[PDB]
DNA sequence: AAAACTATGCATGCTCTACTGCTTCTGATCTAGTCGACC
DNA sequence: GACTAGATCAGAAGCAGTAGAGCATGCATAGTTTT
């Protein structure tokens, strides 16, 4: 997968868009508007190169390279962006609405084969490399061209073409006062045609609720951190991956502003004499430390060259049962390993044979690595990985080797010792139960970053302009009620079983 | 902390000649004085040595009297050790022609101990003897020698060429030991090391050791129940305490150099701006929105500091490994000196243990730290049970990518043949060492018993640099390599299985 | 193919984070 | 800044600086002379400013030295929020003291209040259960 | 002689600035083909 | 002849990730002064 996704919203602007079946409820309009506002928001949060247009169909207006007639292109294909939401930001109400039907217009005819016309035309001009391409119909029309065939025909011969080419069509019906059948018109433009996708339907697309869930963490395409050599011995070498499964997420790097206009500054460290005044190169410096009250003088190159080994890669050292590796050992966020057949050919086997065997025998394989050029090295265990799938066969484990970094004896410390005091039967018993009231199924989605959350929303709040900043929700702060209340007396009972009268933790 | 070591040597030419197929036992003790120098150094515990040698012409002791306490210098009095009490030893310490009894050698560096001690908070005297036992004994003074030694807590230690000896030798022996047992008893005969032992053991530098601060907090589960705890810091990546000082090439100093940021504007004219006029700002997709620091302080997340709280209780299978995060593991024990919160955290320990569960739990350093969600599992010991606890992920830190099968991969499908290879090559290169007696498992090539080659190879660096000025560095010392490298019997054993591994294995570089 | 993203093609609509949710 | 966003909400958690309704722009370019701030347009003011308003104006938009415009009374009676801390008896004895001290008596309204009414709306006096409604005494 | 206040060293987290490796965009070059018009 | 279009290689810029240095917070410990 490698380009961008490209993603073309059409917008119905018809009359039965713009009326609203009771009086506290969203026209279709509104809730297209909102979808639309929602998507840009996600996007610039997750993927901020993607390319995201907007066009309105059956207007009285037009706007294109061709020239058509009712089609105004609002927004072409170009990088979301905070002018662009507030842009759509005026049709988001009535007033909104009466502002639309001025500046564009409404209640006009259109063919759709001019609108998929327009929308090729769009995703033509786009000078990038795209991975993707989308259009989504905002309509609640299951009928556009009843009295013409025609047009119909015309409409399907364009989606026919449009397909061919590569481009996606997704329809996103709205609510219709006597209800949306696809089964008229939209089964032969539209993609795909899902088989439960053919009844009636008397609400609003169940992918609308999708769109409006607002998606506030960056997606990362695949990528390998390096591409290294096992080496078996000094004769058998196999190509293999690196890539980080788990990786840290931090705040977007701040950026230097001016205050007058708003323009980046650009900034530049340089070193000088204090004598003489002047710039001294990076060759005119020398490096120094003192030790048993002495001064040690080396060059740069030196100093680097301290720190050479051996070669990029990873040499195998022998094989280690499972258990004598330890979970509290942890030192360094672990890696993934896997075969790569670019470089060299035949890997791909020796690895499945090794994986395969190493899972049948129990046993991880210790290793020597050093992932760039003069860095010390470090060891490593390869503990095999199976592949294992969920019930709807995505699959949740991938198969391969995972890379452990085991300590040296500098990276352990002393504890200071403790005299031990075990408990009573009961005092365990009491807690069993008290740990056993507080179960809980864990899964490593379950919980988001507060401080990330909140400077998303803080941003998002100084950019469009809006009266207060939205509040995250902490899913990491305990439960204090829910955990009382469960618990009932066993606290109380477990505190008088083990602590005295008076004791005062708190204090 | 602090500990006053007082080495005495001889210089006798007794050491002076040996068998020429085997190192002198007088280079044998230079070189272990040499390197025990080298690793206090640089390591620096604030320890003292001085240095004392019997058998030279020279005189200059505190007590003098009359022919007894002489041919006895003390050639270094109690200081930190510099570079300058290696080079003393490089060339000032010289062989000698004369006798004299290691008793009063004993004596006087019993003496300069008294003499120097005060003043000083040394806590621990150590004594180390290096005499090969020719010279005869003047044994008539052994009782007041104990009872001193044992009225001022002083160790002792001797080093001799031996683990085929003169009846000289025997008895020196013989009365070496009985002194040891007197001060210590039994125990004592593992006090008398060797030349060849003690190179052992000193040919590695003196790993980086820190102390952990103690961090007090309350376990809590809900809003009732508090545990007061106490966490240390077991496992982290060991960096360097001193770092390089950029200086000047020619003065060789840091107070004619410093650093200065200059900012300016994206223009021709190439404006100058102050750094009283720079604003921190974002960019928001095609944007930048201005954000001040004063503003990002006001709407900043602020959580209340010092949380270990219990958001709940977990099967052990639901927590796997390959999830955890972070750069440092946690122990967790009861708070010091007190019992009923030793036998609460006991009692939760326990309970996890039996039911197989583990606690997802809150924790936050400080105010201005992170909060961070992680796991608390329990850790049972012969002597000491506690919690470790260990930081897991988040959801914006998950990466889903998706990876192609090889089990069911037609193209990459192993045969028979190769698999059988693979599994002779697992066997053969077996790291561990299955006791049937005990039905134990040993493991021949332990990592976390290796010291950092790193500041191996750096300390090494400068002490070459700091006693050879103009010379280039040397390199990598075999001994490192020996221990980064497995044992001998493993290669060899190994040989076989790789040979048929690569005739059936077809790889073609690209 | 089966629950995609409409938003990231290529990529697992995440679940939302539920925090715990005891038993 | 002439709407409540976040900025502004920002530079008012800060008391380094004051805000100022557009207006005053509207007031300097019509009149084409740097008229000064007043309280009305002003929707913060820094300690400093503050201070400096308190000797020349009331905590009320109301001045001390300038006498007021009708206009200006409006404002006044726009800016405070509520006040209702009183029962009718003390209200009504607020109005009687500020009218005999100030001579407002001769207005055509407010001339029954220092007299209180009663009417045979009853069919029996101190009857309340006994209510006479659908007579032109009602209207009275 | 005992208790309270203060100095200095060291651990700890977070934030910011260089260096290496992977992916994508642009420029430059070569090779193959098309068109105008003549004969 | 002239010109255009498709394919390919090389270099460079952007982005991600790790390492190293610097800045602020707090306390351990000891020393010094006061009563």
């Amino acid at each position: 997968y490698s380009g961008r996704d490209s993603l073309i919203f059409l917008v119905d602007a018809s009359k039965a868009m713009f009326e609203s079946q009771s009086e506290d409820e969203l026209t279709p309009f509104d809730m297209s508007i909102q979808c639309i506002q929602s998507v840009y928001i996600s996007k610039i949060i997750s993927s901020d190169r993607d390319l995201l247009a907007v066009v309105f169909y059956g207007t009285e207006k037009d706007k294109n390279s061709v020239n058509f007639k009712n089609i105004y292109v609002l927004q072409e294909l170009d990088n979301p962006g905070a002018k662009r939401i507030l842009e759509l930001d005026q049709f988001k109400g009535q007033q909104g609405q009466k502002r639309f039907q001025d500046m564009m217009g409404h209640g006009s005819d259109y063919s759709l084969s001019e609108v998929l016309w327009v929308c090729a035309n769009l995703f033509s001009d786009v000078q990038f490399k795209m991975s993707h391409k989308r259009i989504m119909l905002f309509t609640n029309e299951d009928n556009p061209h009843g009295n013409d065939s025609a047009k119909a025909s015309r409409a399907r011969t364009k989606a026919g073409d449009l397909r061919d080419t590569g481009i996606f069509l997704d329809l996103m019906h709205l609510k219709k006062p006597g209800g949306f059948d696809i089964s008229l018109f939209y089964r032969d433009i539209i993609s795909i045609a899902e088989d439960e996708d053919l009844r009636v339907h008397f609400e609003e697309s169940s992918k609308l609720e999708d769109l409006l869930r607002k998606v506030r963490a960056k997606e990362t395409r695949k990528r390998a951190l390096s591409r290294l050599k096992l080496k078996l011995n000094k004769d058998i070498v196999i190509s293999v991956g690196i890539y980080n499964l788990v990786q840290k997420a931090l705040k977007p790097p701040p950026i230097k502003l001016y205050r007058e206009t708003n323009e980046p500054v650009k900034t530049k460290t340089r070193t000088f004499n204090t004598s003489t005044g002047g710039l001294l190169l990076p060759s005119d410096t020398k490096r120094s430390q003192i030790y048993g009250s002495r001064q040690i003088i080396l060059e740069k190159e030196e100093t680097e060259e301290l720190k050479r080994f051996d070669d990029p890669g990873l040499m195998l050292m022998g094989f280690k049962p499972l258990v004598l590796l330890k979970k509290h050992h942890y030192l360094r966020p672990s890696l993934f390993v896997y075969p790569e057949e670019s470089l060299v050919i035949g890997s791909s086997t020796l690895f499945s044979a090794l994986l395969i065997k190493c899972l049948e025998k129990e046993v991880a394989a210790l290793c020597r690595y050093t992932p760039r050029r003069n860095i010390p090295p470090y060891f490593v265990a390869l503990v095999p990985q199976e592949e294992e799938l969920d019930d709807q066969k995505i699959q949740v484990t991938p198969p391969g080797f995972q890379l452990v970094f085991l300590p040296f004896a500098d990276d352990k410390r002393k504890m200071p010792f403790t005299e031990k005091i075990m408990a009573t039967p009961e005092q365990v018993g009491k807690m069993k139960a008290i740990v056993e009231k507080l179960r809980f199924t864990y899964r490593s989605d379950s919980f988001e970053n507060p401080v990330l959350q909140q400077h998303f929303r803080n941003l998002e709040a100084l950019a469009l302009d809006l009266m207060e900043p939205e509040q995250a929700v902490d899913l990491t702060l305990p439960k204090v009620e829910a955990m009382n209340k469960r618990l009932g007396s066993l606290v109380d009972e477990f505190k008088e079983l083990v602590y005295p009268p008076d004791y005062n933790p708190e204090g | 902390n602090k500990a006053a070591v007082v080495l005495c040597m001889d210089v006798g030419f007794t050491m002076s000649n040996s068998i020429p197929g085997i190192e002198s036992p007088f280079e044998q003790a230079k070189k272990v004085i040499t390197m025990f120098v080298q690793r206090q150094v640089f390591a620096e515990n604030k320890d003292e040595i001085a240095l004392v040698l019997f058998g030279t012409d020279g005189t200059d002791n505190p007590l003098s009297g009359g022919d007894q306490y002489q041919n006895i210098t003390v050639h270094r009095h109690l200081m930190l050790p510099d570079f300058d009490l290696l080079e003393d030893i490089e060339s000032k310490i010289q062989p000698g022609s004369q006798q004299a009894d290691f008793l009063d050698a004993l004596i006087v560096s019993m003496d300069v101990i008294q003499h120097e001690t005060i003043g000083k908070k040394f806590e621990k005297r150590h004594i180390e003897i290096f005499t090969d036992l020719s010279s005869r004994f003047s044994k008539s003074q052994l009782d007041i020698i104990i009872h001193s030694l044992k009225k001022c807590d002083i160790s002792l230690q001797f080093f001799l060429p031996f683990s085929g000896i003169t009846e000289q030798q025997k008895e020196g022996l013989e009365i070496v030991k009985m002194v040891m047992i007197s001060l210590e008893g039994e125990d004592g005969l593992d006090e008398i090391y060797s030349f060849s032992e003690s190179l052992r053991k000193l040919c590695v530098f003196k790993k980086i050791e820190r102390h952990s601060i103690h961090w007090p907090c309350r376990l809590t589960i809900g809003s009732n129940l508090s545990i007061r705890i106490a966490a240390y810091k077991s496992i982290l990546q060991e960096r360097v305490k001193k770092t390089w000082t950029v200086v000047d090439a020619k003065t060789l100093k840091k107070e004619d150099i410093q650093k200065e940021t200059v900012y300016c504007l994206n223009d021709d004219d190439e404006t100058e701006v102050l750094k009283e006029d720079i604003i921190q700002g974002f960019r928001y997709g095609s944007d930048i929105v201005p954000f001040s620091k004063v503003d990002e302080e006001q709407m900043k997340y602020k959580s209340e500091g010092k949380c270990f709280s219990v958001l709940g209780f977990c099967k052990s299978s639901q927590v796997q490994r390959r999830f955890f995060m972070g750069n440092q593991v946690l122990k967790v024990f009861a708070a010091r000196d007190d019992e009923a919160a030793a036998v609460a955290l006991s009692s939760l320990i326990h309970a996890l243990d039996d039911l197989d569960m583990v606690a997802i739990v809150r924790y936050a350093y400080d105010k201005r730290a992170n909060p961070q969600v992680g796991v608390a599992f329990p850790h049972i010991k012969h002597n000491y049970e506690c919690l470790v606890y260990v930081q897991l992920p988040f959801m914006e830190d998950l990466r889903q990518y998706m990876f192609s099968s090889l089990k069911n991969s037609k193209k990459y499908a192993p045969t028979e043949a190769q698999l059988n290879a693979v599994d002779a090559l697992i066997d053969s290169m077996s790291l561990a060492k299955k006791d049937e007696k005990t039905d134990t498992l040993e493991d021949l090539f332990p990592t976390t018993k290796i010291p950092n080659p790193r500041f191996q190879r750096l300390f090494q660096c400068l002490l070459h640099r700091a006693l050879h000025p103009r010379e280039p560095l040397p390199p990598i010392q075999q001994h490192i390599w020996n221990m980064l490298n497995p044992p001998a019997e493993v290669t060899t054993k190994s040989q076989i299985p790789l040979s048929k591994i690569k005739t059936l294995f077809p790889l073609i570089e690209a | 193919c089966p629950g995609e993203s409409l938003i990231n093609p290529g990529f697992k609509s995440k679940k939302p984070a539920g925090g715990v949710d005891f038993d | 800044a002439g709407s409540e966003n976040i900025r502004v909400k920002n530079i008012i958690l800060s008391n380094k600086h004051d805000v100022v309704k557009p207006a005053w722009l509207l007031e300097c370019f019509k009149t084409k002379s740097f008229v000064p701030w007043q309280p009305r347009f002003m929707i913060h003011m820094c300690p400093s400013t503050k201070e400096h308003f308190a000797r020349e104006y009331d905590c009320y938009g109301d001045s001390y030295f300038i006498d007021t415009d009708l206009n200006q009374l409006k404002e006044v009676f726009s800016g405070i929020k509520n006040s209702n801390e009183q029962t009718p008896e003390e209200m009504a004895s607020l109005i009687a003291d500020l009218e005999y001290r100030y001579s407002w008596d001769c207005s055509p309204l407010s001339m029954f209040r220092r007299h209180t009414v009663y009417l045979d709306s009853y069919a029996v006096i101190n009857d309340l259960s006994t209510k006479n409604e659908g007579t032109r005494l009602a209207i009275k």
